[PDB]
């Protein structure tokens, strides 16, 4: 859900602005919270007015050398309140580490400022978060040392997107793989809605993924199939990202979507998708 | 048991190196440049200092200037990474489409500036304003001071002008800032920038628009002088303004008359023309040189009101005969005094000429006028060499030099002196001397002697001392503070694989105290008021980073004052995904001498097994290849040949730098000669040390030195390079400028002899006769070295039959600058060594 | 004296832009070729709608193209090309913005439309259109 999931019940999440999707709720008690559609985590002892909102990485950084060091590691939240009002929060990030192939040290949390950017420690790496205790209010977000973006192949815990349009009995796919994040999510769906193509929701990849892989897209049926091969890269939510274009053309109930590696042809994701799911 | 290199196609091959390219690990393509640190009133706002640089933010690939805050009481436990803020609002200063014009062009291959945009600018510090050249003219702005600090980019304001050419070598008079100087049309030319008006004060360029009919220029340095000795200016501003307020100018007025002429290619093919450039070949004559004043009176509104231009009471050639260069000149800082630094032809008598502006008399014809100058003269004026370096191997140039502003003392002159030719390597002197006077008549004509004009030194302190040297070449400097007797430099103490920040009390030579951590090479550059300094550093395993510290401590020792890391400006990036750093040992020799090296051991190694190996080498003097700096984006295609199973070995034998003067003067009058007994030891060394080395198949390369010791090695060592890949070599010594070869080489009237043994033209006939053993690329547009030396190297292959192949590069220069030249340079390169190693 | 420098050279990215208008059934395309930015779609946007031209999302090349290079556009022969090539060039936002137009009588079974490497041949784009995006 989308709300914020709490011991005592979900608060209502009004969103303020669509066009900056600015959203505040209430924390009507003391506690911890958390919401998966963004996967943040609140821990607070006060019931306090909190103001998140959604900013893209872009716009600071292009002031900063960043982005040739560190690389992005979850989405960069904004987050208003009062000082004394929030002890713990926790910062989504969508970097792999169950199997420990990277180190849980090389994180940081971002911290902007007018003079720069400071570069926090978390208090803790889980495997899908950071902690940071008593924050101070300003834009954050999860930062990766070692420029992985071409080094090191840290894994992904990648997530896959994928919008239909049906115009009399066809069908058109739009197949987007991204890294996990809310922010690339939520500006992949505006731009596909202008153009009347919704989201079809399926199980991402249950297992991490590599950056700058190859990822070959193919099915039973077959059908058109535009970019053969798709990345698995990061940019921004602020401009256009990656996909496939698929004329399926369905002729038959089941149309077996699939990914698969180039490197050792290694099978990783498939999806099945049938008529009637849709509206 | 050896080990055979997979064979790839000439597309596979274009494939690995595109992708080893693209896995370059997405590099800054420039550090931030030269900084300016200007400090800010406290109560303006939270920060302390604004820091003024040039860079490229990996956003445009245009370098640009930048400014950042620094903080006040940054919190320790967080590391502060500081922004690039920009100042010039949207505004490219690359030409159209990148096209320079011939002079900047020229001047960026002579200063090897291999980035767009603002690659330089000038700044006056009080009125905090910013001069500089972009697109095609010259622009200027205001932030520093009275203007108030900026926060928001703003608009430069383009300097309108009437002259025809290009605007170069702005200037800012420090005396007054409403005035600047440049150079038109090969002459110089004052202007102001409130009022738009200009003037011109020399008139030596016809402007007929023909190198061949103009020889004479004015305020302009030359190209020997441009190459070889790494001035890039002639005119120089007085620092004072001196009472209607009257300002000087120093300027030296070349004349190239006798100086042969060549004819060189033009970037535009099609038009099948060449353009002609003064080039002094050794043993012919350098151009004639001479100093000259160019006073300027103005007025309380900025009009110039009158604009003479004198000379000195004498011919230049007169006063000071064997006088060949000038390498530096400039001021004192209460403008008492002018100097310069005389090299003789030799190059092995240096001197520092002291010159007071009263020497300077108007350009009189009528010689009844003239002789009422010559008798106005003050008694005390006279020149002063107040310093004379006399060596035996030659004289390294340095630009260290800081004299001391005097009180009434009117005999004395003190200043610091980086002396090289006294124990072999180069230390801090402080120095003082009095300068004596004789009360010349200058009416009468004088024939100086020897010792005319040396005023006797009355100490000589050394500050640093060892088997070590300190940095003076290549854009190093000295801070001196002089309200605490220190001084800052840069030497190579720790080790010579390393360039670390020292300090010293030149009052009381005491201790040295590093301020940089060991481990890594740092190019650092100080603050005007000693409290902070950034510092740029890296070593073999780690790309480059930028700090900032700051200087804190008690303020009653100051030396012991203890380097605060306080914020960052880039981080380093490891370059994880394809680059082994390589591996620094080293060796002794026969003859007791200890040399550095490098080896880059092959990807994926196997016990019991042999790889081809590709000697890498330059091995010539002011170029030192093993240091402990990242190599790896400079030189990554020796990564690109370590990945497919060569092993590369890199070794600087005697006559690089970094080492002492004893070291390097190993190549005098044997240059060709030496270099390669050092390369074939280092080789066989680590065949031993190593046992992954197959000395069967040995290969060699190099470049516009390593070219001419390709060539070189397979001359005198054909059983152990198999193979030889010379680029832009050097094959006739007699046929290159006077400037370097006359330093080593000493004119063929003298070494005729080495000349011979040298030339790896003139023994074409010990070159392979088997095919496939020899490549050669050079540049067509080459001026530093001219596409002839590979021109008369070819003519003399075929008058003795020997195979060869050739690669040339059209558009290229002495470097290889698009990328399409540097793609198939690697992609040939690599077909050369899987074919015929 | 000083080894030169070999210079370092990296492709970026880059996306392709397919607006078209529909006059009564002849239908011409405006393809663009630009840098993948922020401000150039929201730039071109208003440019093209100013004419009642509008978009079509299409995918943008997979690999990273060099900025400098020279792109043939293809298609069947049904089509006609103005402009019969493409270059990837950064552009001032303020100043004019290149593209190709393309004149097609009646679109039916679909339209190829391909971007071709000048140098080496490649094919590094491709696009299917349908009339099910007009």
């Amino acid at each position: 859900d989308d709300d914020f999931w709490g011991p005592s019940g979900p608060v209502s999440t009004e969103v303020v602005d669509r066009e900056r999707n600015l959203y505040r709720v209430r924390l009507p008690m003391a506690g911890s919270y958390h919401c998966p559609s963004t996967g943040l985590h609140f821990v607070v002892t006060r019931a306090v007015t909190i103001e998140i909102g959604f900013c893209a990485w872009s716009q600071f950084l292009h002031e900063t050398p960043l982005q040739h060091s560190h690389m992005v590691a979850g989405p960069l939240f904004d987050i208003k309140a009062e000082h004394g009002a929030v002890t713990a929060v926790c910062l989504p990030h969508f970097v792999s580490l169950q199997e420990g192939k990277v180190d849980s040290s090389l994180f940081h949390v971002a911290h902007f400022q007018d003079h720069g950017m400071v570069l926090e420690t978390p208090a803790r790496v889980e495997p899908h978060f950071a902690v940071l205790e008593n924050p101070s209010f300003s834009p954050m977000g999860v930062l990766l040392r070692m420029i992985p973006a071409v080094g090191h192949f840290i894994p992904i815990t990648s997530i896959t997107l994928i919008y239909y349009r049906l115009y009399l009995e066809d069908i058109t796919f739009h197949l987007y793989l991204v890294p996990n994040d809310c922010t690339i999510r939520k500006a992949i769906d505006e731009e596909e809605l202008k153009f009347q193509f919704v989201r079809i929701n399926k199980p991402p990849p249950v297992d991490a993924l590599y950056v700058g892989s190859r990822y070959i897209v193919s099915s039973s049926k077959e059908v058109e199939i535009l970019p053969k091969e798709l990345e698995l890269c990061y940019r921004s939510p602020r401009e256009s990202q990656l996909f496939s274009e698929i004329y399926v053309g369905n002729i038959g109930s089941g149309i077996n979507l699939q990914l698969t590696d180039k490197k050792y042809m290694n099978l990783i994701w498939e999806a099945l998708l049938k008529p009637g799911d849709l509206r | 048991a050896r080990f055979c290199v997979q064979k790839h196609s000439w597309d596979g091959l274009r494939n690995i190196i595109h992708g080893s390219r693209k896995s370059s690990g997405l590099i800054v393509s420039k550090a931030p440049h030269d900084f300016q640190f200007v400090q800010k009133p406290d109560e303006s706002g939270p920060h302390s200092h604004r820091l003024y640089y040039l860079g490229m933010p990996y956003g445009s690939r245009e370098n640009s200037l930048l400014y950042s805050e620094i903080p006040k009481k940054v919190r320790k436990e967080a590391l502060l990474l500081l922004s690039w803020k920009q100042m010039l609002d949207h505004f490219q200063a690359t030409p159209h489409h990148g096209v320079y014009s011939r002079e900047e062009e020229l001047l960026r291959e002579r200063k090897r500036l291999g980035v767009f945009g603002i690659t330089s600018y000038d700044f006056h510090s009080e009125s905090g304003l910013f001069l500089f050249q972009a697109s095609n003219s010259l622009f200027h702005c205001r932030d520093g001071g009275k203007n108030g600090f900026m926060v928001s980019p703003m608009k430069p304001l383009e300097i309108k002008t009437q002259c025809s050419g290009p605007r170069m070598d702005p200037k800012i008079c420090p005396a007054d800032p409403a005035f600047f100087s440049f150079i038109n049309n090969n002459d110089l030319w004052v202007a102001n920038i409130e009022t738009g008006e200009e003037r011109r004060l020399t008139f030596c360029h016809q402007g007929s628009a023909s190198v061949l009919d103009n020889p004479k220029s004015a305020g302009v340095a030359t190209f020997v002088i441009q190459e070889e000795f790494d001035r890039f200016t002639g005119c120089w501003w007085c620092p004072t303004a001196s009472w209607l307020k009257t300002l000087r100018i120093l300027y030296e007025e070349v004349d190239e008359s006798e100086v042969e002429v060549i004819h060189v290619p033009s970037p535009a093919l099609e038009e099948r023309k060449t353009d002609s450039y003064r080039y002094p070949r050794t043993g012919s004559k350098n151009p004639k040189i001479a100093l000259k004043l160019a006073e300027l009176q103005t007025d309380h509104q900025g009009k110039i009101v009158s604009s003479c231009e004198k000379e000195l009471v004498q011919p230049f050639s007169s006063l000071f005969p064997k006088v060949e260069y000038i390498a530096r000149a400039g001021w004192t800082r209460d403008g008492r005094y002018a100097w310069a630094m005389f090299l003789d032809r030799p190059q092995q008598r240096l001197q520092l000429v002291l010159l007071p502006p009263a020497l300077f008399i108007p350009t009189l014809e009528s010689e009844a006028q003239w002789q009422e100058a010559a008798r106005a003269i003050p008694k005390n004026v006279q020149p002063f060499i107040i310093y004379e370096e006399v060596t035996n191997v030659w004289i390294n140039v340095h630009d260290i030099f800081h004299p001391f502003p005097q009180a009434e003392g009117q005999q004395d002159f003190c200043f610091l002196r980086a002396n090289e030719c006294k124990t072999g390597f180069c230390h801090l002197y402080r120095v003082t001397v009095d300068l004596k006077t004789n009360d010349y008549d200058w009416t009468e004509p004088l024939s100086p002697a020897e010792d005319e004009f040396k005023c006797p030194i009355k100490e000589e302190v050394a500050l640093t001392s060892g088997e070590w040297e300190v940095l003076s070449r290549h854009g190093s400097k000295i801070w001196v503070n002089e309200q605490t007797k220190l001084v800052y430099f840069q030497g190579t103490k720790d080790t010579p694989l390393e360039h670390h920040l020292y300090v010293v009390s030149y009052e009381s030579a005491g201790e040295i105290v590093r301020l940089t951590t060991p481990g890594f090479s740092h190019s650092c550059s100080m603050s005007q008021n000693f409290d902070m300094f950034v510092s740029h550093y890296s070593s073999v395993s780690t790309p480059p980073c930028v700090h900032v510290y700051k200087l804190s401590g008690p303020d009653d020792d100051p030396l012991h004052k203890q380097p605060r890391f306080w914020a960052s400006m880039m981080e380093a990036a490891s370059c994880p995904p394809d680059y082994v750093p390589p591996e620094i040992f080293h060796f002794h020799t026969r003859a007791d001498v200890q040399l550095y090296g490098m080896i880059y051991k092959p990807h994926t190694l196997q016990p019991g097994r042999k790889h081809p190996t590709v000697l890498f080498v330059y091995g010539g003097p002011q170029v030192q290849l093993v240091n402990n700096s990242f190599k790896g984006i400079k030189y990554l295609r020796l990564n690109t040949l370590a990945s497919l199973g060569y092993a590369v070995v890199v070794i600087d034998g005697r006559g690089s730098c970094q080492r002492g003067l004893h070291f390097e003067g190993a190549l005098k009058n044997q240059m060709g000669q030496v270099e390669i007994e050092d390369q074939v030891e280092g080789l066989q060394y680590v065949a031993e040390k190593y046992g992954f080395i197959d000395l069967s198949r040995v290969a060699i390369h190099g470049w516009s030195y390593g070219g001419f010791l390709s060539l070189m090695g397979l001359i005198h060592k054909p059983q152990v390079f198999k193979v030889a890949i010379a680029g832009a070599p050097v094959t006739v010594w007699m046929a290159y400028d006077t400037g370097y070869t006359e330093r080593y080489m000493d004119v063929p009237e003298n070494n005729q002899q080495g000349y011979e043994a040298g030339s790896v033209a003139l023994h074409v006939e010990k070159l392979p006769n088997e095919p496939n053993r020899l490549l050669i690329l050079h540049g067509f547009l080459d001026e530093n070295v001219h596409f002839f030396h590979t021109n008369f190297l070819v003519s003399q292959l075929i008058r003795a039959g020997k195979p060869y192949q050739l690669q040339i590069y059209p558009n290229e220069r002495h470097s290889i600058r698009c990328r399409e030249s540097g793609e198939h340079y690697e992609v040939t390169l690599l077909h050369f060594l899987q074919e015929h190693l």
